[PDB]
Order: structure tokens, then sequence, then C-alpha cells
């Protein structure tokens, strides 16, 4: 049969993998640090991929793309956007940013400074002003804090947008076809991190949608009823540009076609929609977890797509972008 | 002209110096009696393949070789095979019993009651040369001899010949090409030890090769002549500008100004290109652009490890064939703007090139079908690190258990020398991590 | 690279014999010690077992030794009994009366040295002598007590060179005296400190096998002998033949022993069949793991191997054999120790046995031989706590304490398979 | 990119191509670990033999 590691335990997404993997009654979960397996479920940090791909007669498979970190640190990311030509300095989805160390680009960022409001943050711790000097006396990048969102009623209230995204070992795009809205409860004020920041952790309230997390069928017949649009036309279609924007641009660094062994990986991209329905890149989150209710499909779907086309057994939930 | 001399340690080092040799006569046209028609001053000269080779009176062109090992089956092959007229008995040397997979026994037991012979044999070889440069030494990482004898001869070489540079081609252990189970403490004991004794040295991971026979070879269970003979053909490459008239890598002070910028982080990774069939019905010759992007496929590479990831400190290009240098710049042009090669910040962003205009010479009968052009790229990247990773990572599995440990005690060695030798390991990962 | 062959006692010599039977036909040596075989391969390492005489004759180097003539009256009159020197025949008169102490104090004791006279001449005609073998039972006087004095000269003498024993374990299933238990416990002892590598052969594992799986239903020693001589071949052949390996005893005793004490192997051999059907590989990769197929009456999932060999014999496809290999290793992985990196070989030989066109033999070091000195320990104790047949050994000068202090130390070897099965 | 060191013979040609700038134990001591070796395994072999003397 197949056999499988787990080196990260607090993993919801892949607990549930493995979960799922040990029910098909064809996998086998072997110890942390048996090196005769064929799925590794890796640890965040220091994956040790150089020791894959090494065992006589067995074909590897880790649930990490060695080098991914690059989309998924804040100041890889800006770094990765202005340097990279098919991305551009002149990139029109990601939020204006500059790296700031407490390379370092201070100069820059104060003479595009010289509405006026940027936030401060880091993925090591939020910071929101209008005044260059507070920022900095707060590896960190400044952003340009987006003035206007697009506003959800009843409530005058900020949101974000979750996708999921599966890239497979031969770099097909899966974009899981739910998404979540995290909503912030608060009325956005632009005169308190509540109506700003819409982390669930933050908000947690309830008022309006269950948890503070509104999905795609409720927040589409929204965009008819409110705006005389759908969800498909007026964001899904810059989500789905952005997601293959950036994961192209890495392919070549990233991929392991003809690699001895398999990568594949599940990425958290994060919107933000402004007033103008032109949606804005935020962040990529490298390790993500999923909406509670969502979990049994995606889990599914990543053993289906991303695992069984490896490791084969004795309608689809992702849209593949291309 | 400049001599050096070729030392062969060990069952995986004789076998391939047999292949090597093979090959080197293939190439200057010297035939197995030792008789080269090509050469038209007879007993002796200053030509480049002089450096490999010295010449008799009666015409015959002796290899400036010495084949070493603790038992006698390997090297007797040698004495009753194709190329037997072509090496003097003074140049093999056996014992009787062998290291038994124990550096220790290799290194301390016999080592001790053979390095005076050996050392008087090279002595021999060293009396005939106007101006030795130094050594090349083919050793397995593995084996009782090729850790345990190789690491005793180089300290001694250091001792005796102390301005001569020592460059190594180093067989790195693979499962699937027959180890012992503690092959990974040897390897780990000779690199310690060895460490500071070597200018330059050129790891082949079994591994890579056996996947090269299989996968461009279709070859279905490579044997030792399979492997050797494509060794054999990076070898050749490798010392290729030592034996032929050029103006890189032209003697080995060259491999350590142009490869390595730091002492300790000297180990090469070399990558190759193509590797054809020749049981191949139907072959298209491929161009420049083509072999010389084949170099940044980790499957062409002779350590199985991943350069995107690594920083390169240099990078040398080694053609043979009809190669012209417009064609290798248009190449690399390309291939600059669609991989990523990152040079690390000390260093300048570019290659060394040398043009051979001889194609690849291949053994009648091999497996590797005739190319127009080939190449062969050495660059110093920290990626290779990942083969020390591993290395070490099985030595502390074993380590931890002090399992087959008694073995090496049993003949003479402190344990303390296991830890010695992993601590400078971990340091040896840390300063590829810090370049890196 | 020279081995010495020694057999002593009953079943040392009986098994013995059929070992130089097997390995003769393989060699192409007939019954007169001259060579007939069609194969160069047969001759490239034949000087690791025989010597060289003037007429084409090839000679074992082994030396048959016992206390009594009878069994070796029977091999001299055997088939091939011809092809031993003569010289090399060391027998007493008195016999050992399945006794450890006659064996290794008072009768084995006035022979010993006229053994190690013929060992002498043996070792001193070798270019490069590699070690020893031993073959005999435990359960016994002369192959258990005179043996292991033998192995103690032989190790004063050549202090040097390894030492290897296969060793027929007894059962209360095939036994033949009640004192078995004892000779066995004192003489697993000697072997613990004086061997590099010794075989466990079980008798009750060689009956089961003949009853069980060939459906002998009155298995015979000669039916247990055919077993082992079959093992013995397997396991001896990548000394025998050029192999690619390029195996010696102490290479062997490298890879397989990962701490001194911890050096006794279970065998394994397949096809054991009931033929003319032709095996697969993944039949042949199957069997060999199976605890049916193997010597040592131990459950191999009742413990860890620390370390295996698996050698095939014959005409096979390479690629099959490793996918099985990589199959069975996965149905096993809890029964692998982790800490050991690729402590499972596989060894091919082209040359297959005689009436089979494959073969395969398993040779593992496994914690689950704790199970075998376990039953030896608890036959000892139940006789030892009331002192029962102590008499026939304090008779020949032997102390209650030596007792004592052998069951200690197996019980301790006990104990040092635990602390690694649970690793 | 610029190429340098341009050297051409009958049997080839080398050059340099830049595509951006940057920006021992002496005899006597290997003598005693040896002999140091030699004489642990001697007093092992000792200590077996005194052991096979008891
Ligand atoms: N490529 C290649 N590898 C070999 C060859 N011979 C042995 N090896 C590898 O070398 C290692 C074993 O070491 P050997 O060179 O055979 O041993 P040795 O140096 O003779 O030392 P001892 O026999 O232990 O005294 C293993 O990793 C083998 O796979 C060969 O001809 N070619
Ligand atoms: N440039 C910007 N303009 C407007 N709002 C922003 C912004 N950058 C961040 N935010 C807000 O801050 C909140 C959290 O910011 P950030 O994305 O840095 O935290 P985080 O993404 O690291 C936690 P998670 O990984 O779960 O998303 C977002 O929900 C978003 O509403
Ligand atoms: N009777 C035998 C036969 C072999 C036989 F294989 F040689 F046939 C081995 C054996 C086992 C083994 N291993 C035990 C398990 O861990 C890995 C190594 N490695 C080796 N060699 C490796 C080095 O070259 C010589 C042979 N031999 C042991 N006993
Ligand atoms: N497998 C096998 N076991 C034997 C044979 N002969 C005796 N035994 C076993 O060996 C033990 C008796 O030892 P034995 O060799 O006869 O005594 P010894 O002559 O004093 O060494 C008992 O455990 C018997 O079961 C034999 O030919 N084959
Ligand atoms: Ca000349
Ligand atoms: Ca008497
Ligand atoms: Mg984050
Ligand atoms: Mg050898
Ligand atoms: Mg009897």
């Amino acid at each position: 049969m197949y056999t499988f590691v787990v080196r990260d335990e607090n993993s919801s997404v892949y607990a549930e993998v493995s979960r799922l993997l040990l029910a098909t009654g064809q996998w086998k979960r072997l110890r942390k640090d048996n090196p005769r397996f064929n799925l590794m479920l890796g640890e965040r940090n220091r994956l040790p991929f150089g020791r894959l791909g090494h065992e006589p007669g067995l074909v590897q498979l880790v649930n990490y793309y060695r080098g991914a970190d690059k989309l998924c640190r804040k100041a890889s990311l800006v770094k990765l956007i202005k340097t990279s030509p098919e991305l551009s300095e002149s990139c029109t989805w990601f939020p204006e940013s500059y790296v700031i160390y407490p390379t370092d680009e201070r100069e820059v960022f104060l003479a595009a400074y010289n509405g006026n409001v940027w936030i401060a943050k880091s993925s090591a711790g939020i910071l929101i002003s209008s005044e260059a000097s507070e920022l900095l006396d707060f590896v960190h990048v400044i952003q340009k804090y987006l003035e206007k969102p697009l506003l959800l009623e009843p409530g005058h209230r900020k949101f974000d947008i979750r996708s999921w995204v599966l890239v497979d070992h031969l770099y097909n795009i899966y974009l899981y076809r739910e998404g979540v809205l995290r909503t912030s409860s608060e009325p956005y004020n632009s005169a308190d991190k509540t109506c700003h920041l819409t982390n669930h952790c933050i908000q947690k309230y309830g008022r309006y949608e269950e948890g503070n997390e509104m999905f795609f069928e409720e927040f589409n017949q929204y965009l008819m009823d409110a705006l005389n649009t759908t969800l498909e036309n007026s964001i899904l279609l810059q989500i789905k540009h952005i997601i293959r924007s950036c994961l192209m641009c890495i392919e070549p660094a990233i991929s392991t076609k003809h690699l001895h062994y398999q990568s594949f990986q599940l990425f958290g991209f994060d919107f933000m929609v402004d007033e103008e329905l032109k949606v804005w890149l935020i962040e990529v989150n490298g390790a993500p977890a999923c909406a509670q209710k969502l979990y049994a499909e995606l889990c599914q779907g990543i053993v289906d797509v991303a695992i069984s086309s490896v490791f084969p057994l004795a309608t689809s939930i992702f849209i593949k972008l291309h | 002209m400049r001599e050096c001399i070729s030392i062969h340690v060990g069952q995986a080092g004789v076998q391939i110096g047999n292949a090597c040799w093979e090959l080197y006569c293939l190439e200057h046209g010297i035939q197995p009696d030792g008789q080269m028609p090509s050469d038209k001053t007879i007993g002796g000269g200053d030509d480049s393949f002089n450096t490999f080779f010295s010449e008799t009176g009666a015409g015959k062109h002796v290899p400036r070789a010495v084949f070493v090992d603790l038992e006698p089956t390997v090297i007797d092959e040698v004495r009753t095979g194709t190329y037997r007229q072509l090496f003097h008995p003074e140049q093999l040397i056996t014992g009787k019993e062998d290291a038994a997979n124990n550096y220790a026994r290799g290194h301390y037991t016999i080592g001790k009651e053979i390095i005076d012979l050996v050392l008087d044999r090279i002595r021999k070889l060293a009396d005939q040369c106007t101006g030795l440069q130094g050594f090349l030494v083919f050793h397995s990482f593995g084996g009782g001899t090729g850790s345990g004898f190789t690491s005793l001869l180089m300290e001694r070489l250091s001792v005796d010949y102390g301005k001569k540079s020592k460059l190594e081609f180093s067989i790195y252990p693979a499962p699937q090409v027959s180890t012992a189970v503690v092959e990974p403490y040897n390897s780990i004991l000779t690199t310690h030890t060895t460490l500071e004794h070597s200018d330059c040295a050129f790891m082949v991971d079994n591994e890579a090769i056996y996947d090269i026979c299989r996968r461009n070879l279709d070859i279905e269970r490579p044997t030792y002549t399979n492997l050797n003979r494509l060794i054999s053909q990076i070898v050749s490459s490798i010392t290729a500008s030592l034996r032929f008239d050029g103006a890189l890598n032209v003697d080995l002070t060259e491999f350590q100004t142009n490869l390595v910028p730091y002492p300790r982080i000297h180990f090469p990774l070399a990558t190759y290109a193509p590797v054809i069939s020749a049981e191949k019905a139907y072959h298209e010759q491929l161009s420049v652009a083509e072999i010389t992007n084949a170099c940044f496929e980790p499957a062409n590479q002779m350590v199985k490890c991943d350069p995107r990831h690594g920083k390169y400190m240099a990078c040398c290009l080694l053609y043979r064939g009809d190669v012209v240098p417009k064609d290798v710049n248009a190449a690399i042009a390309t291939i600059k703007t669609k991989r990523s090669i990152q040079f690390v910040d000390w260093c300048p962003t570019g290659f060394k090139v040398g043009i051979n205009y001889q194609p690849p010479t291949v053994v009648p009968g091999g497996d590797l079908a005739k190319v127009q052009r080939a190449v062969c790229m050495l660059s110093n990247t920290t990626a290779i690190a990942e083969a020390w990773a591993r290395l070490d990572h099985k030595f502390d599995l074993m380590y931890a258990k002090r399992a087959f440990v008694h073995w090496y005690v049993g003949e003479g060695m402190e344990e303390g020398e296991f830890s010695e030798a992993r601590e400078d390991m971990a340091a040896l990962e840390k300063d590829y991590e810090e370049v890196g | 690279r020279e081995i010495v062959h020694i057999q002593a006692g009953q079943c040392g010599n009986q098994i013995g014999a059929k070992f130089w039977e097997v390995i003769s036909d393989e060699h192409g040596i007939d019954p007169t010690g001259s060579y007939h075989g069609d194969s160069d391969l047969q001759l490239e390492r034949i000087n690791v077992y025989y010597n060289e005489a003037t007429g084409n004759k090839y000679v074992p180097r082994a030396i048959l030794v016992d206390l009594e003539p009878g069994t070796m009256d029977s091999v001299r009159s055997g088939p091939f009994g011809q092809i031993f020197r003569p010289d090399n025949f060391v027998f007493g008169q008195s016999g050992a009366g399945n006794n450890w102490a006659k064996g290794h104090y008072t009768e084995g004791a006035e022979l010993v040295d006229s053994v190690l006279d013929v060992v002498r001449k043996e070792s001193e005609s070798c270019d490069c002598l590699q070690g020893f073998q031993l073959t005999h039972s435990l359960g016994g006087g002369t192959g258990s007590g005179m043996g292991t004095l033998l192995i103690s000269k032989i190790r004063e003498e050549y202090p040097d060179r390894i030492m290897n024993t296969f060793s027929v374990m007894p059962s209360p299933k095939v036994s033949d005296t009640v004192v078995e238990p004892y000779n066995a416990t004192l003489s697993v002892h000697q072997l613990v400190e004086n061997t590099d590598e010794t075989y466990c052969i079980d008798n009750e594992a060689l009956y089961d096998i003949c009853f069980r799986t060939l459906k002998l239903t009155t298995p015979t020693y000669g039916d247990l002998n055919h077993l082992v001589s079959a093992t013995m071949s397997g396991v001896t052949t990548c000394l025998r033949f050029p192999g690619q390996l390029n195996a010696d005893l102490r290479k062997l005793a490298v890879n397989m022993v990962p701490f001194p004490r911890l050096h006794f192997f279970m065998p394994g051999f397949a096809p054991l069949t009931s033929q003319y059907r032709a095996l697969t590989v993944p039949e042949l990769t199957q069997q060999m793991f199976d605890s049916k197929n193997m010597m040592a009456a131990c459950d191999p999932r009742h413990g860890r191997y620390l370390t295996v060999a698996a050698i095939f014999r014959g005409r096979m496809s390479m690629k099959e054999v490793d996918e099985q290999m990589l199959n069975v290793q996965n149905k096993n992985s809890s029964y692998f120790v982790e800490w050991i990196p690729n402590n499972v070989k596989t060894a091919v030989c082209d040359i297959p046995p005689r009436g089979l066109k494959m073969s395969a033999t398993f040779i593992g070091n496994s914690t689950a031989i704790q199970e075998l000195f376990k039953r030896i320990s608890e036959q000892f104790t139940a006789m030892f706590r009331r002192k029962a047949f102590l008499h026939w050994y304090t008779g020949e000068g032997m102390d209650e304490m030596e007792f004592t202090e052998a069951e200690s130390n197996m019980n301790d070897l006990v104990s040092e398979y635990q602390q690694y099965q649970d690793a | 990119m610029e190429v340098i060191e341009l050297n051409k013979c009958t049997s080839g040609q080398s050059f340099e191509v830049i595509l951006k700038p940057p920006s021992d134990p002496s005899l006597e001591e290997i003598q005693k670990k040896l002999e140091a070796a030699e004489e642990r395994r001697k007093y092992q072999e000792a200590e077996l033999l005194k052991h096979l003397a008891e």
C-alpha cells in the first residue's frame, strides 16, 4: 500500500487529509522520522527538502513547494513584485508598498509620501496612520492603505476575500470554487482597529452572518441586488488573473517537473475590493486554514487532485486556471 | 610542460582508473601496447599529453599512474586485462586482505603497514618529472580502503609534496549500487581527515550515474562497467585541459583559482550533456543551446541537488566538439533570462568557457553514442551541501545508538574521532549556509 | 582467502558431511575429488573451501572431530566420504555422554591438542586465511562442549581471525536427552563471547517445516539435515562464487553485527516445496520473509530487524527483485529499525542450486531471536531450581556456580535484545 | 555581456563572459597517531589473552 508521514501536528487541513487517507484503507501512517514514505505532510519551517527523493524505488511527494515562501512573506512579496518584469513596479493590482528595515526603501517611501494613509505591518504588529513619522517610529512593509473599500450593507462594513488555491505536481493551478468573505462587524470609520482589521480573531460580532463569514452564494446575490452585477464578472475575473500571474511568475524557480521528488501546495490568497469593484491583492498565505464548513470538501479535493493523481487508489470542486 | 600523477585507491578508484586510462589512450591514439604512431618524437618530448604519459626509448607511452588496493583481485584484472602492457609492475600495488568496509582498518591497521611502500612507488614516478604539478586521487567515500587509506595517503602527500596541488574524484555512496551499511561513517571520517589536504574535489553520486544509465542509456540494471564508462567521460572532460593545448585550466592550480574562492568549500558540482544511447536507432543531434540548457537540469548532474535554491560562486563551461564562442554566448543569453542563476554578491556573474574542437571519444562497443558536441559544466554552488546534509543525517541516526562503532574502536580508533569528524561536517554545513 | 571448516560431534559431522556434498556438487567436484564441471565460475573461488592436490584433485579444507568413532566411520563410508583428507579425521573412543562438561573439561580436553595440530597444519598452507566456520549442535556433549572449547583455543592462537558457527539449538520436540537445555545454556555463553556470527538453527523449526510444509509424516534427522545443508549452501554463496559483491567473512560480520554480542542470525530458505513448477520472483520474495520459511522458531513480527541479507540464486529479473523487496519492506515497515539506514541488502548469484532454477536465502539479525534464548532459559530453570540431573556435571568437576553464571549471562543477552527492540 | 581573455589555438579556444560584476600535521605527528592506535590494538589484544589465560 501507500505510506505517509505527518510532521505538522498543528495543521487543521492536513489532519483532515491524514484522516481521509487512513479511511481509504490503502494508506498507512508511519512514524515521523521514517524515511520510507511516499507522502510527506511536512513541517512549516526548515522542511528538509534536501533529503527527499533519494530512497531507491520510492516515489516521494511533499505538500510544500520549496521556494514558495517568496510569495508567502510580506517583504518577499513586495520585492518579488517590484523586481519581476512579468509583475512590474507598475503592477496595477498590488497596493504601493515599501520594504523598511528598523535593500532598504525608507527614502523612496518618504518621497512618494511627500489621501495619504498608510499601513505598516509584517509577517512576524499593525499600525494604520496618516503621518509618516509615526509609522517609522513604530523587517516591515509600509503599504498604501485602501482608503475607499467596498462596504457591505447594512452595516457600512469592510471585508476581505480568501481564495484557496491548490497547485499540484504538474503545476496545474486549481482555484477552489468556494471562497470566504471575512467581514468586520463594526461600521467603517475613516475619522480603533476593529472596523479596519477584518481578521477573525480581532472581530471575535456574528450579528449579520455567523462567525463574520459570508460565502459566495450570499455575496453574489448581494452584488446582484445592490449593484446589478455578479461575483464572477465584477471580482472573480480579477482574482483568477492575479492568482495566475503570481504563480506563473515563480514557476521556473519552484516547479518540480524533472525533479527527483514532487511537490504540491495549498495557498491562501487574500484580496481587498474597493468601491469601484477593483480587486487588490493583500497577501498570500503558505499554510492556510479553511472555513469550518468547507473543510470536508476542500480536503477531499486535495486527496483527489494532489495525492491520488500521483498514487492512484484501487463534478470538480476546482476551477483550473489556464 | 608539467607532469600530473594519478593515484587510484581501492576497488572504485582502480576500476574507474581503468576506464579513464582506456579512454585517454583512445583520445590520444595510444594503442594498448603503449605505442603511439602519431608521436614523432621517439623516447621523449614535452607535449601536452606528456603531462599524463611518460615515454620509454622503445616508444612506449606509460601512464603516470599508481594503482593501490589492500586485496589483489581488482588490480589482478588490470594485470591480466586489455591494457596490461601499459603499466609497469611497480605501478600496481596490492596487499593481502582488505579493510572490510572499515575506515579504521584502512587508515590505522593496514594503512600503517603499506603507506611507506606506496610513497616509495610514488616517489619513483615523481623522480621522472621535471616539474610535477601534483596529484589526481580517485577513490570511494564508502570503502574501507577508499576512505581510510586515502585519507592517510593525502596527509603524507601534504608532508612529502607540500607545494603540490591535490585534486580528488570521490564516489559518494548510494544504496542502489552495493553499499556497506557503514558507508556514512566512512564518508564523514574520510572527509574530515582529508578536508585540509585537498584543494578541489569532484564528488560523483553513484545514485545520479545509476539513474542516468537507466534513463538515458536505457540500461535496466547498470553494472560497474556501465557506470565507470560514463564517469570516465566526465573525468576526461574535466582533465582534457591538462592533456591538450588550451588556455583554460592548464594546470592543477587553475582549478582552485577558477572554482574555489573559499578553501573548505571546494566541492564543485559537475553536470554533463548529452548522454545518448548507442543502441538508439534514430537520434537527432543536439545544438549548443540545447546541451548548454541541459547543464541546468538536475537530471544531468553528478550529484542530485537543486541549484535554484543555492548560490553560485564560480562556473566553468567545458565544451568538446563543434562549438564556436558565438553560439555559447547566444545560448547563455537565452538561459539567463529563463533560469534561476543567482551568484553570491562578492563574485562576478560570469562563466569561464573552454572549447576543444575534438568531439568526445567513445569506447568501441560501449553504451554511449558518438555526438557532434558535448559539454561539462563545473559550478561551485552551495546546493551541493544537500549531499552533506543527507550523509550527516544517516551518520546521526546510527551514531546515536553507537551502532557498528565497536568495529572502529576495535582497530585502535578512538570514539572521539567520530564526534570530532561529525563536528567538522556540522561546521562545513554551516559554512555553506552562511555563503548561500 | 581460505576458510577452515571444522565439524564436531554427531550432529556437526552429519550436517557438515551433507554441506560438503552439496557444495562439491555445485563446484563440479565428484566423490573422488576430481573436477568435472562445465563453467569456469565453479573454479574461480574454489580455493576458499578446497585445497588443490596434484592430479587435479580438490580436498575440502575440513577437520572432522568427535569423541567416539561411529559417526565419522559413517562419514567415511558415506557418499563423498572419500573426498576428505584422511589425516583430518580426529577422534577419541570414550564418547562425551551428551555431557557438556565431558566435552569441555575432561574427555574433550584430552583430544583438543591433536585437533589444534590439524587446524595449524591447514592454516599454515593458507595464503591468507579469512577464518573458521564450525558446525555443531548445542544440546549434546562433543559438538557443544568440545566445540566451544575448540573455539576458545582457536581464538587464543588466532585472535585476529573471524569465527563463524552454524549452531543447532535443541528442542524438546526433537530431543535426545533431558539435559540439552543445560548443554545449550553453557554453550551459548561461549558463543556470545567467542564467535563473530552464529547461524541459529532450531530443530523445532526444522521439524515443523518438514511436517507442516514438506508434508513429511515422520521427519528423520536426514530430512532435517537436507534443509540445513541447503541453507548453508545459500549463506556461503557470496563467498564461493565470483559475485560482484567482493565479500569475505569480515565484511559480512561488519555489515551484519551492529553490537558485538548481538550476532545470532535467523536463517531462512525458499522454495520449500512438497516439483517442477516455476517459482516467480514475488513468490520467492514473499516466502523467504515468511516466518514459516525461517529456521529459528521465532516470529519476526515479535521483534525488529537490525540487519537483513537476502541472497537470490538463478536467472531472474533484477528489476522484479527490487520491486518485490521494496513491497515486502512496506508490508514489514514496523519491523525494521529506523536508526540503521538501508539495513536490508539484496545480493544475486547466477548459479542456481541443484534441482532448482531459482531460490533465495534469508539471513536476519532480528531482536525476535530473544524468544529462542527465552525458551532455553525456561527449560534450564525448570530443572536447575531443583538441581535435577546436575550430578552428571558435578561428577566431572563442575560447580553449581558455573551454572548460575551461564544462566545469568543468557538472561543478560535476552535483556540486550529487548533493549534494542524498543529503541 | 562582455567577452574577455579570448585565446585561440588549432585545438580550440577559451574565453570569459561576464554578465554582471560583483557588489598541517607533520610526519612525526602522523607517525605518533598511527602508533597510538597500534598500542590500543595491542592493549585490547593483551586483555583478551589475559581473559583466555584465566
Ligand atoms: N561508480 C563506481 N562505484 C564503485 C565501484 N566499486 C565500488 N564502488 C562503490 O564504492 C563503495 C565501496 O567501496 P570500495 O571502493 O569497493 O571499497 P574499497 O576501497 O576497495 O575498500 P575495502 O574493500 O573495504 O577494503 C560503494 O559505495 C560502491 O558502490 C566502481 O567500480 N564504480
Ligand atoms: N493596504 C491595505 N489596505 C486596506 N486594508 C488592509 C491593507 N493591508 C491590510 N489590511 C487589512 O488588515 C487585515 C489584516 O492584514 P494582514 O493581511 O497583513 O494580516 P494577515 O493577512 O497576516 C492574517 P491572515 O494570514 O489570516 O490574512 C486585512 O483583513 C485587511 O482588512
Ligand atoms: N551471508 C551474507 C551475505 C551477504 C551478502 F549480501 F553479501 F551476500 C551479506 C551482506 C549484508 C550486507 N548488509 C547487511 C544489511 O545492511 C546493509 C549491508 N552487506 C553486505 N555487503 C556490503 C558490502 O559489500 C560486501 C557485501 N553483505 C551478509 N551475509
Ligand atoms: N538437525 C540435526 N540435529 C541433530 C542431529 N543429530 C543430533 N542432533 C541434535 O543434536 C543434539 C544432540 O547432540 P549430538 O550432536 O548428537 O551430541 P554430540 O555428538 O555429543 O555432539 C540434540 O539436540 C539432537 O536433537 C542431526 O543429524 N541433525
Ligand atoms: Ca614524444
Ligand atoms: Ca582416557
Ligand atoms: Mg499572514
Ligand atoms: Mg575492496
Ligand atoms: Mg547423539
